[PDB]
C-alpha cells in the first residue's frame, strides 16, 4: 500500500527532503488538495509490463 | 575549496525558483562574486544562499 | 533529419521437412542489439 | 462590391410602451420630458451596468445627480433615450430606521428579464413589463409598485445567473433586521420576497455582539448563499448560508492587514505569513458557477479555487481601491477602480494589467485621434462599461464643442497589449551595423 | 564521509554531488558541443 | 472604415420614412391576405393562410468622405447585397418553452 | 487587355502607370524625348515609337514588364528630414519635418503624398519597411505636417559610436520656454561633446517621443523639437546604453529612399479551360458556370479581409454567387457560380 | 427551407452538449520558433517538451 502526496523542494519541510517524513506537511497538504481541485491524480505504471 | 548544494537530487527540477546555498571552507575568506543577475544573502558571510 | 524503421523477422517453413525437432532447435536462441549515433562525443547524455 | 465589415446588432422587444388616446406611442415607466446636458455627465463617477446575462432586452443606468431620471436603452445602447421617472417621491421615513439626507437620484438599476428594479433613498420599486411572447398580458404592471414597505432597504445586490426557470435580486436591510437579508424571486411576472435566515439572525452563530452584512452573492445552483459578515470590532467573515437546509457554517475569516510579498506574484494564505502596517478593506465578492471561481475585491485581489483555500495577487496595487469589476464569462475580467483606471484580468494566470493608464492606450488615443475618428476626444468621461460577446465596449461622453454626445466604444485590450512599447531589446550587429532587435515573450511562434 | 569519534548519529554522512553541473562548467571552460539536435527511439524495454 | 446602420420600420412606412421607429406590436397581422390572391401563376395555394410580422429591418452603409445615397446607389450598381443572419435566444422559463 | 496595364503619359516627360482596377498608381520614369509614342503588343510589351526609333526595352523578361524601356527604378522619396518613432515592436511611424519660417507656395516638397500608400522605404545602411498608411496633419504636431505607418521587415541601422560621440554619456531632456526641447549631457567629459556635424539627426528612445536636434546652444547642450509632445508632462532621464542616434537627415547625402515592392500573391488554379487570362463564356438559359481561385500569399495576409475584390459589370443580367474560406497557412479559397 | 449540412462558419464553437458517454476532440498544431530547443533536452526515447 503507498501513499502518494505532492510537495514543493523549495518551500516543504526537512523530512521531506530526507525521505524520512510520515505524513504531509501544512505546504504539502494545501498544495495536494489545490492540485487535486484542479484535476490531478497520479497512477503507477509498471514498466517491463 | 568551496561547493554548492541544492533542495533537490533530481536536475529536472533546477531552474531560476530555485536556492543554491554556497559554502566555503578555509581560513582566508574576504567576500563572494556574482554577476549583476543573481544575489546572494549576506555576501560576507561563508555559508549563505 | 534521417527516420530508419527496421523490422526482424525470421522467414522458415517446417512443412515436409525432415528433423522437425533439430531444424526447430537450430533456429532459436537469445542475440542482442544496440542502437546508437553514428559520431558521438561529450555533451550528449543520449542513453544509448 | 465594397468590402464593409461584418456587424452584430440587437433587436430586443420593449415592454414597456404604451398608446395613449391620438394613438401615440409613450413610455409607461416614466416621461420623456428632459433634454441632455452637460452638467448631467461633468462631475458623476462611473456606475455598474447591472442585469441578467444572456436574457435582459432593456439596459437602465442610474446614479446621476440630483434627479430622478435614468438612461433607457433598447438593444444594446446603440440607441438610448433618458426618462424622467413616475416615482411618487413620497415619504414615510420614521424612528424605526435611522434619517439620512434626501437624494432624489436612483440607485442600483437592476434590470432581470421582464421586471426591472430600482432603489432610491430606502425605498425599492418595481416595474413588470408587459411581453406576450413570454407570459400571459395581466401580469404585466400598470406602475411602479414598491416592495418590502416595512423594512428600510441599504442596498440592493444583483444574481447575473438564473436557476430553476427564475431570476433572484437580493436586498441587504438596515436599521432593523440586522442580521437578515431579503431573496426575491421573479417566475412569470410575479415577483416574491422571501425573509431567508428564518427566525435566527445570522449574528447569533457568529462572534461579537452584533453583526452587519455588506454584501451577497446567491448561487442558484446547490441553493447556496456566500456573505460578508462585518463584526462589532472590525474584522471581517466570509460565510456561507444554505436555503434547502437551514444551516449556516464559517467559510473563512479575512485578514486584517494585507499580506507583503517584495517579488512574488501570487501569495497562497497560509497560517504562517507576514503582514504590513496598511488596514484591509473588503468591498465586495464574485461568484463565477461556470470555473467555481470565487473572488473577494477591495483594497486587493483575493481568488479561490475550492472554498478553502485563498490566493492573494499581488500585482494589484495597495493604494487603489476597486470599486466595481465586470465579467466576460469567458476567462475575462474588467477591474475600476474610483481613479477611473482600468485593469485586466486573464483567469489563465496570476497578473493584473494597467490598461487604461498606460503607453498602449496613449498611442492609441492619438492613433484615433490623428485618423479623425468620432468616437475620441481630448475631454472625454467614462460612464460605464460592459461586455458584449466577449468584447469590451464602454459608453463614455464626449465633451468636446459641437459633439457633446453620449456613445458606446470599444477598448481592444489587445492592441493596447501589443502597444506598449518600453519591452526587452538587444543592440544586435546585422550588415556590417546595428540594430534594436526586439526579444520574443512569447513561447511559440504560431497556433 | 565517514568519521569515527563523533556522537553515532553523525559516522557517516551523505552528501549528493551534482557531476552535470561541474561537467558543464567545465565543458563552458573548454568549448566542446553535442553534433546532433536529438536522437529518438521507441525501445522502450530491454527484453523482447 | 465603412460601417452598416440598421434601422426599425412600420409595415405601412416602408418607404415615406426613413427615421426608427420602436418594437412595440408583438402579434402578427393580417395585411398581405390581398397580395396573395393576385398569385395565380406561382405554387401559392388558397388552402394556407399567410399574415405578416410587422416592422421591417433597413440597412445602409455609411463610410467617411462620401455621402450615403451615392454609396448605395454604387453598392447597387457593383452587384453588392446584404446578408442578415438573425439568432434568437430562450427564455428563462424552461418549464414552459424549450431550450432550442 | 493583356496584363491590364495602363500608362499615362505627361508634360515634363514623366510616366504613370498603374493597372486596371487600382487604386494607387507609380511612376516608372522620365522621358526627355522631342515626340515619341508609347504601344503595348498583344502580348503585353511595351515600346517607343519615334521615326526611325522603335525601341523595345534593355532588359527582356519572360512576361511582359511594362518598364524595360526606362534604364533604373526612379526614387520616388523627396529630400527632407524623417523622424522615426517606434509603436509596437514591427509597427513604425515617419514624421517629415517642414522647417519654419518658410515660404507656404513651396509647401509641397516637403510633404508625404499618396503615391508612396503601398510602397517600400529603404535604408542604405540596412532596413526596410513597407508603407501602409498616410497620415496628414497640419495643425497639432509643429514642425511636421506628415506621417506613414509602416511595418518593419529588417529593422534598420542605428548610429555608431565613432561617428557620433554624444552616444557614451547620460541625456536630460527638459522642455524650454515657447516649443523648443532642451537635450543636456550629464557626462561632462570634453572628449564626448556633440558635434556641429551632429544637426538634422533623430535622437529615439522606445517606449517615449522621438527628437529632431536642430540646433546647437552650447558644448553640452542641444535644442531639439519633439514628434508628438503631448505626453510628456514631466522631466526626463535616461543612461548610457539606452537611447539611440538615427541619420535620415539631407545633410552630407540623403540616404533613405522609397520604391515600389516586389511581386506578394500568387494565383494558382488547377483547372484547365481557365488558365487562359483572357476568357470568354456562354450561358444558356438556366445553365450555370462556376470557376475556383486559390490564393498563396508570400508575406503577411490580410487575415480578416478578403484580398480579392469583385466587381460586376452588368448585374442586371447575371446572378453572381460567391463563397470564400480561409486555411491555415492563410492561403484563400474561392470559388464563383454564375447564371 | 431548413439547412442540415453547410459549409457555413468554421473555427472553434462556443458550446458544447453531451449525452451519456459522447466526446469531443481538439488538435492544436504549435508552431514552435526558430532555436527553442537545445541538444541538451534529448535525455531518453523521446525528447521533453515540457
Ligand atoms: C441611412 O439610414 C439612416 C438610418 O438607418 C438614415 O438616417 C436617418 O435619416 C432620417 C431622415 O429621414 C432622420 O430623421 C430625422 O429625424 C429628426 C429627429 O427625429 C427629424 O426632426 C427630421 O425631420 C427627420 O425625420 C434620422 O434622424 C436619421 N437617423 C440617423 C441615425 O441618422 C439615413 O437617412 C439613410 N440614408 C439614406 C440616403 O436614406
Ligand atoms: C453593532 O454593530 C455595529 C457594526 O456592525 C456597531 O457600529 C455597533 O456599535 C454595534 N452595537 C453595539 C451595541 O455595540
Ligand atoms: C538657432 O537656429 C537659428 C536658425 O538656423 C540660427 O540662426 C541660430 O544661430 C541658432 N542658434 C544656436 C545657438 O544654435
Amino acid at each position: 500500500i503507498v501513499t502518494i502526496w505532492v510537495y514543493d523542494p523549495e518551500s516543504a519541510s526537512t523530512e521531506e527532503l530526507i525521505w524520512t517524513a510520515k505524513k504531509p506537511s501544512l505546504s504539502s497538504r494545501v498544495l495536494t488538495k489545490q492540485m487535486n481541485t484542479l484535476g490531478q491524480r497520479p497512477f503507477i505504471f509498471t514498466v517491463e509490463k | 575549496l568551496w561547493r554548492y548544494y541544492i533542495n533537490s537530487q533530481d536536475y529536472s527540477i533546477f531552474s531560476t525558483r530555485s536556492s543554491i546555498k554556497l559554502e566555503y571552507e578555509g581560513n582566508s575568506f574576504v567576500s563572494w562574486k556574482i554577476p549583476e543577475s543573481c544575489k546572494v544573502e549576506n555576501t560576507t558571510s561563508p555559508k549563505t544562499t | 533529419t534521417k527516420t530508419m524503421i527496421t523490422r526482424f523477422f525470421q522467414t522458415t517453413n517446417y512443412e515436409l521437412v525432415d528433423n522437425y525437432y533439430q531444424l526447430q532447435k537450430e533456429n532459436t536462441g537469445l542475440m542482442l542489439l544496440q542502437f546508437r549515433p553514428s559520431e558521438f562525443s561529450r555533451t550528449c547524455l543520449t542513453a544509448k | 462590391g465594397p468590402f464593409v465589415s461584418k456587424k452584430r446588432f440587437y433587436v430586443n422587444m420593449n415592454g414597456f410602451l404604451k398608446r395613449d388616446a391620438s394613438g401615440k406611442s409613450l413610455f409607461a415607466i416614466g416621461y420623456e420630458s428632459l433634454v441632455l446636458k452637460s452638467s448631467h455627465f461633468r462631475l458623476s463617477k462611473s456606475r455598474p451596468l447591472w442585469y441578467t446575462v444572456n436574457h435582459a432586452p432593456v439596459f437602465i443606468l442610474g446614479g446621476f445627480y440630483d434627479e430622478k431620471s435614468i438612461l433607457f436603452s433598447d438593444s444594446n445602447f446603440q440607441d438610448y433615450v433618458l426618462l424622467e421617472l413616475s416615482i411618487d417621491s413620497c415619504w414615510v421615513g420614521s424612528f424605526y430606521c435611522p434619517i439620512l439626507g434626501f437624494s432624489a437620484t436612483i440607485h442600483d438599476a437592476i434590470a432581470t428579464e421582464s421586471t426591472l428594479f430600482i432603489r432610491q433613498n430606502q425605498l425599492v420599486y418595481y416595474f413588470t413589463g408587459t411581453y406576450i411572447t413570454l407570459f400571459d398580458k395581466s401580469h404585466g404592471s400598470s406602475r411602479w409598485v414598491r416592495v418590502l414597505p416595512s423594512e428600510c432597504i441599504k442596498r440592493l445586490c444583483p444574481v447575473y445567473a438564473s436557476g430553476n426557470g427564475s431570476e433572484y435580486v437580493l436586498a441587504l436591510t438596515t436599521g432593523k433586521n440586522e442580521g437578515y437579508i431579503h431573496i426575491g424571486t421573479i417566475t412569470d411576472g410575479l415577483v416574491s420576497f422571501e425573509m431567508v435566515p428564518d427566525g435566527w439572525s445570522v449574528c447569533e452563530k457568529l462572534p461579537g455582539k452584533n453583526c452587519s452584512i455588506d454584501w451577497a452573492t446567491y448561487i442558484a445552483d446547490e441553493r447556496n448563499l456566500l456573505l460578508l459578515v462585518k463584526i462589532d470590532s472590525g474584522q471581517f467573515y466570509l460565510v456561507n448560508f444554505n436555503t434547502e437546509f437551514k444551516t449556516l457554517n464559517i467559510l473563512y475569516k479575512i485578514p486584517e492587514f494585507i499580506p507583503e510579498a517584495k517579488e512574488l506574484d501570487f501569495l497562497v494564505l497560509l497560517d504562517t505569513v507576514t503582514y504590513t502596517n496598511t488596514p484591509m478593506t473588503p468591498k465586495g465578492l464574485f461568484f463565477n458557477t461556470l470555473n467555481n471561481m470565487l473572488y473577494i475585491w477591495g483594497n486587493f485581489i483575493l481568488q479561490s479555487y475550492n472554498r478553502e483555500e485563498f490566493i492573494f495577487l499581488a500585482d494589484f496595487p495597495k493604494e487603489s481601491t476597486i470599486k466595481y469589476m465586470v465579467n466576460s464569462f469567458k476567462g475575462q475580467m474588467a477591474v475600476v477602480t474610483e481613479n477611473e483606471e482600468i485593469w485586466y484580468f486573464l483567469e489563465g494566470g496570476y497578473d493584473v494589467y494597467q490598461v487604461v493608464p498606460s503607453q498602449g492606450w496613449e498611442t492609441y488615443h492619438n492613433l484615433q485621434k490623428m485618423q479623425k475618428s468620432s468616437f475620441h476626444s481630448e475631454d472625454e468621461s467614462l460612464v460605464s462599461l460592459f461586455f458584449e460577446d466577449g468584447k469590451l465596449f464602454q459608453l463614455v461622453y464626449l465633451f468636446d464643442v459641437g459633439k457633446e454626445r453620449l456613445v458606446k466604444r470599444l477598448l481592444p485590450v489587445g492592441t493596447l497589449m501589443e502597444y506598449n512599447l518600453p519591452k526587452p531589446f538587444t543592440v544586435v550587429n546585422q550588415g556590417n551595423y546595428q540594430a534594436i532587435s526586439f526579444t520574443h515573450t512569447c513561447p511559440f511562434k504560431e497556433i | 564521509y565517514y568519521n569515527e569519534n563523533l556522537d553515532e548519529k553523525y559516522q557517516l554522512q551523505t552528501q549528493p554531488y551534482p557531476l552535470i553541473l561541474e561537467l558543464q562548467s567545465i565543458n563552458k571552460d573548454l568549448g566542446d558541443w553535442c553534433p546532433y539536435l536529438a536522437f529518438q527511439h521507441n525501445i522502450h524495454s530491454q527484453f523482447y | 472604415h465603412c460601417t452598416w446602420l440598421l434601422v426599425l420600420n412600420k409595415f405601412e412606412k416602408v418607404g415615406l420614412h426613413l427615421s426608427k421607429d420602436r418594437f412595440q406590436d408583438h402579434e402578427p397581422i393580417d395585411t398581405v391576405a390581398k397580395v396573395f390572391q393576385k398569385l395565380t401563376d406561382s405554387p401559392i395555394d388558397p388552402s394556407e393562410n399567410y399574415l405578416s410580422f410587422p416592422y421591417y429591418l433597413q440597412i445602409n452603409f455609411s463610410c467617411p468622405g462620401q455621402n450615403i445615397e451615392e454609396l448605395a446607389r454604387k453598392g447597387h450598381l457593383m452587384g453588392m447585397k446584404p446578408m442578415v443572419q438573425i439568432n434568437y435566444m430562450y427564455s428563462v422559463n424552461f418549464y414552459r418553452w424549450e431550450m432550442e | 487587355f493583356y496584363t491590364s496595364d495602363i500608362v499615362f503619359i505627361v508634360e515634363d516627360g514623366r510616366i504613370l502607370t498603374t493597372k486596371a482596377g487600382l487604386t494607387t498608381y507609380s511612376e516608372l520614369g522620365i522621358l526627355k524625348d522631342a515626340i515619341f509614342t508609347l504601344y503595348y503588343d498583344q502580348l503585353g510589351y511595351i515600346h517607343k515609337l519615334t521615326p526611325e526609333n522603335f525601341d523595345a526595352g534593355s532588359k527582356l523578361l519572360g512576361h511582359g514588364n511594362s518598364g524595360s524601356i526606362f534604364g533604373k527604378r526612379p526614387d520616388l522619396g523627396f529630400e527632407a528630414i524623417l523622424v522615426p518613432q517606434y509603436i509596437s515592436t514591427n509597427e513604425m511611424y515617419f514624421f517629415a519635418h517642414v522647417p519654419l519660417t518658410m515660404p507656404t507656395n513651396i509647401q509641397w516638397k516637403k510633404r508625404f503624398k499618396t503615391i508612396h500608400l503601398g510602397k517600400t522605404i529603404e535604408f542604405s545602411k540596412t532596413g526596410l519597411a513597407n508603407i501602409k498608411n498616410v497620415y496628414m496633419h497640419k495643425t497639432e504636431p509643429v514642425g511636421f505636417q506628415t506621417s506613414i505607418h509602416t511595418e518593419i521587415i529588417v529593422p534598420f541601422g542605428i548610429e555608431n559610436s565613432k561617428d557620433s560621440p554624444c552616444l557614451l554619456s547620460d541625456l536630460e531632456i527638459t522642455y524650454s520656454g515657447k516649443l523648443y526641447y532642451t537635450i543636456k549631457l550629464l557626462s561632462k567629459n570634453p572628449l564626448h561633446e556633440l558635434k556641429s556635424t551632429d544637426v538634422e539627426k533623430s535622437v529615439l528612445i522606445p517606449g517615449y517621443s522621438s527628437f529632431l536636434i536642430m540646433n546647437i546652444t552650447d558644448k553640452w547642450t542641444a535644442s531639439a523639437l519633439a514628434t508628438m509632445p503631448q505626453a510628456i508632462k514631466s522631466n526626463l532621464k535616461f543612461l548610457t546604453g539606452s537611447w539611440f542616434l538615427y541619420n535620415f537627415g539631407t545633410a552630407g547625402g540623403r540616404k533613405w529612399s522609397i520604391s515600389t515592392r516586389q511581386c506578394n500573391y500568387w494565383i494558382q488554379q488547377d483547372s484547365l479551360d481557365f488558365m487562359s487570362l483572357n476568357l470568354v463564356k456562354y450561358i444558356d438559359v438556366g445553365n450555370t458556370i462556376d470557376f475556383q481561385f486559390k490564393i498563396i500569399p508570400k508575406a503577411m495576409s490580410t487575415f480578416p479581409i478578403p484580398p480579392v475584390s469583385m466587381v460586376v459589370g452588368n448585374p442586371g443580367l447575371v446572378e453572381v454567387k460567391t463563397q470564400g474560406v480561409f486555411d491555415l497557412n492563410e492561403n484563400y479559397y474561392l470559388d464563383i457560380h454564375v447564371s | 427551407q431548413k439547412l442540415y449540412n453547410m459549409s457555413g462558419d468554421y473555427g472553434i464553437p462556443d458550446l458544447f452538449f453531451l449525452d451519456k458517454g459522447n466526446w469531443f476532440t481538439i488538435t492544436v498544431v504549435l508552431l514552435s520558433h526558430q532555436d527553442t530547443f537545445t541538444s541538451s533536452d534529448s535525455q531518453g526515447p523521446t525528447i521533453n517538451v515540457d
